[PDB]
């Protein structure tokens, strides 16, 4: 339970060890108990994180010996903990600077998210509720695109490192799996009807959109074939403990979540690793189960990463942006197609404000402001 | 011999499912004016046909095979679809229309779409954007229903929403309704919270959010003083529905269903009913004025420059 940075710098007891790395993301809800925490202090059987514990990211680690398993966790703007950072600092210390101010938030995330999708083994996203973010089609979309573009500026870091042969070609260790955990949140044996057409859903939506194919190379992560990858976390007394209590005090006056996990990591430890591929001639998926050391020898190359702000710099509300820029200018030719001089300023700006608008009006407006003033 | 026209049973349709008007309500509509109309936002099972049904002609005593917007049902569930497809159309006794929607970015639909211009995704994404431009252009007051709070994705729809309608402007009023809460939701240290982040969030909207619809006049909060707030934005909040030492109930935390039920009904029904147009409109003028929004919705500008940007 240390935060990642304090991690990499400093092992002799375990310095050597085969290990399975999980990582942790997607959103929560504004509660005391992150959806994240309780899973890790559930699946060690120990109370690991807790109860009662500029930039606005974060990562966590949390190694165990009793599993040699390592667990990796994200926390970003989706989640509530740090949103409400976030606004509060906005409130106390412009509809120009906001919207860079979120756009350079998601930028750092999608970043860190880029990170965990090239050093880990298995990986899940966890949600509130049973129906699932469609938007998510597109970021995955938008990611790959990403590390290819950037793929030569990891490799070239690796390099002198003991990562191996396909690790030093793919800056991944093998093609990670993706997990999925939903809340039920009242909704509702049925949960399995249930788990079955979510990942039918899940399965057709991101075959179509191509995010998932017969190779499991070109892929950026995959999804079993025969096995489970959907697991429903049901109502739990656990939340909301001042109920609990209140609940003893009225009586005081009168399959499973690791089990659901362990089918994936013990193909993982046993050096049999995944292989998805149904394209009617499958090919072979690289593998390699490394060490404590020999992870952190490229983790730490890695996390200290130059070119990588401009390759981020392309990449959603670059599509309002363009919008509201296009709409702008499009708009300026009626505005400068109109016109003591006050009379015409304001009439041309009214019908510039009413003709179009969008999140960079002040540019668009101070220069046909100028361009009048100056025409006089 | 001043007989009313007729009652109606149950809700029509406005929208075919394939995005097309339908013309079969005028049968109930008449030559009065200052009319007030409803609409709603949601996802795929947030609970909106199950709000609006409450809301003009239903009570929670009844039983959800009455309601005039019919609700999702057990065999719906377990098979992750939905049930409501276009939009819908009711109207009281008290003249107030009431519009149910299809849920946005659901992915049954797309589902759907995959056994039937670039990709489906885009289509899908933008039908939505299709229907709040509508919504925010021919209704007084839109409803946002939603299940857990802070989804951050709701907040950018909206807005972007805002970019693609129509056309001394008119912006409608706005409700963020949270259903499905729970005691930690009815806490002040969190309420405090919410306003607070609903406030960061939509400050640059032009949306009518806050100055309304305060759920702390309406004896929510007994002994809370508005100072308690730095902004009071219009929110509320719907929680999940249902010798003598030994038989007291426990303790929940938070009002029944039925009394916030009420009094979400009787603050919407005294909601503003200011003009849309430039003309006082009729139960009629305002049908043939939507129609010509929605014919223009679809062979639209903004909308198309937006799907290609994709
Ligand atoms: N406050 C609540 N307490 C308990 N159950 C609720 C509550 N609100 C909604 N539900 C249940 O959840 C479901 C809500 O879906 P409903 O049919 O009301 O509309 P919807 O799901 O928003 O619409 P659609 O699915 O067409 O997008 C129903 O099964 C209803 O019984
Ligand atoms: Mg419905």
């Amino acid at each position: 339970p240390v935060s990642l940075r304090d991690l990499l710098m400093g092992e002799p007891p375990w310095r050597e060890d085969e290990i399975c790395v999980v990582g942790i993301f997607g959103k929560t809800a504004l509660r005391l108990n992150s959806e994240k925490f309780s899973l890790v202090n559930t699946v060690c059987d120990r109370q690991v994180f807790p109860l009662f514990r500029q930039d606005y990211s974060l990562l966590q680690a949390y190694y165990s010996q009793e599993s040699k398993v390592l667990y990796l966790l994200l926390t970003s703007i989706c989640d509530n903990s740090q949103l409400l950072r976030a606004c509060r600092a906005l409130q106390s210390g412009p509809h120009a600077e906001a919207h860079e101010f979120w756009k350079h938030q998601e930028k750092l995330q999608c970043l860190s998210l880029l990170y965990l999708f090239s050093v880990c083994h298995i990986l899940l996203l966890v949600h509130p509720t049973c129906s699932f973010d469609i938007t998510y089609d597109r970021v995955f979309r938008a990611l790959d695109g990403l590390r290819q573009k950037v793929l030569p500026l990891l490799k070239t870091a690796i390099k002198d490192c003991p990562v191996g042969k396909d690790w030093k070609l793919n800056c991944r260790p093998c093609p990670p799996r993706l997990l999925f955990l939903f809340q039920l949140n009242g909704a509702l044996s049925p949960k399995r009807r249930l788990q079955h057409a979510l990942e039918d859903q899940i399965y057709r939506i991101f075959r179509k959109s191509r995010v998932l194919t017969n190779q499991s190379i070109n892929c950026l992560f995959t999804v079993p074939a025969n096995q489970a990858f959907v697991y429903i976390v049901p109502g739990s007394q656990e939340e909301d403990p001042v109920g609990m209590l209140l609940d003893q005090l009225r009586s005081h006056c009168t399959f499973t979540l690791r089990e659901f996990l362990w089918q994936h990591v013990e193909l993982v430890l046993s050096k049999k690793g995944f292989d998805d591929s149904v394209g009617r001639n499958p090919q072979p998926s690289h593998f390699e189960l490394p060490t404590y050391q020999k992870w952190i020898s490229a983790a730490s190359k890695l996390y200290e990463v130059s070119k990588i702000l401009s390759s981020i710099k392309v990449l959603f509300l670059d599509i309002d942006t363009k919008f509201s820029e296009n709409r702008c200018q499009k708009a300026l030719p009626m505005a400068h197609s109109a016109y003591v001089h006050k009379n015409q300023l304001a009439q041309a700006l009214r019908v510039y404000s009413q003709h179009a608008r969008g999140p960079a009006f002040h540019k668009y407006a101070m220069q046909l402001h100028e361009d009048c003033y100056k025409f006089w | 011999k001043l007989l009313p026209p007729e009652r109606m049973k149950h809700s029509i349709k406005l929208v075919d499912d394939q995005m097309n008007w339908c013309d079969s309500a005028i049968e109930y509509l008449l030559d009065q004016t200052d009319v007030l109309v409803v609409g709603v936002l949601g996802l795929q099972g947030t609970g909106k046909s199950m709000v609006m049904s409450l809301l003009s002609a239903n009570t929670p005593e009844e039983d959800q095979r009455t309601y005039v917007f019919r609700a999702q049902s057990a065999e719906m569930k377990e098979r992750g679809g939905n049930q409501t497809s276009g939009i819908d159309f009711f109207i009281t006794q008290e003249r107030i229309v009431f519009l149910d929607t299809q849920p946005i970015l659901s992915p049954s639909i797309l589902d759907h779409l995959i056994n039937n211009y670039n990709l489906p995704h885009t289509y899908v994404e933008m039908q939505s954007l299709q229907i709040a431009a509508f919504l925010f252009t021919v209704c007084h007051v839109v409803i946002v229903v939603q299940d857990w709070f802070t989804d951050l994705s709701l907040y950018r729809f909206l807005q972007t929403a805002e970019m693609v309608k129509p056309s001394t402007e008119y912006y409608p009023h706005l409700v963020f309704l949270q259903n499905k809460a729970r005691r930690e939701d009815f806490c002040p240290r969190k309420l405090r919270q919410m306003h607070l982040m609903i406030d960061q969030l939509m400050a640059h909207s032009h949306l009518r959010y806050k100055g309304t619809l305060s759920m702390l006049q309406c004896n929510v909060f007994p002994g809370l003083p508005p100072d308690f707030l730095d902004s009071e934005v219009n929110l509320f909040l719907v929680p999940f529905m249902d010798p003598l030492f030994s038989l007291l109930p426990g303790y929940r935390g938070h009002p029944s269903f039925q009394s916030l039920v009420s009094k979400l009904r009787s603050q919407v029904m005294s909601m503003a009913r200011p003009q849309l147009s430039h003309t006082i409109l009729t139960e009629k003028n305002w049908f043939h004025y939507a129609a010509r929004i929605w014919d223009g919705v679809r062979k639209s500008s903004a909308l198309a420059e937006y799907s290609r940007l994709l």
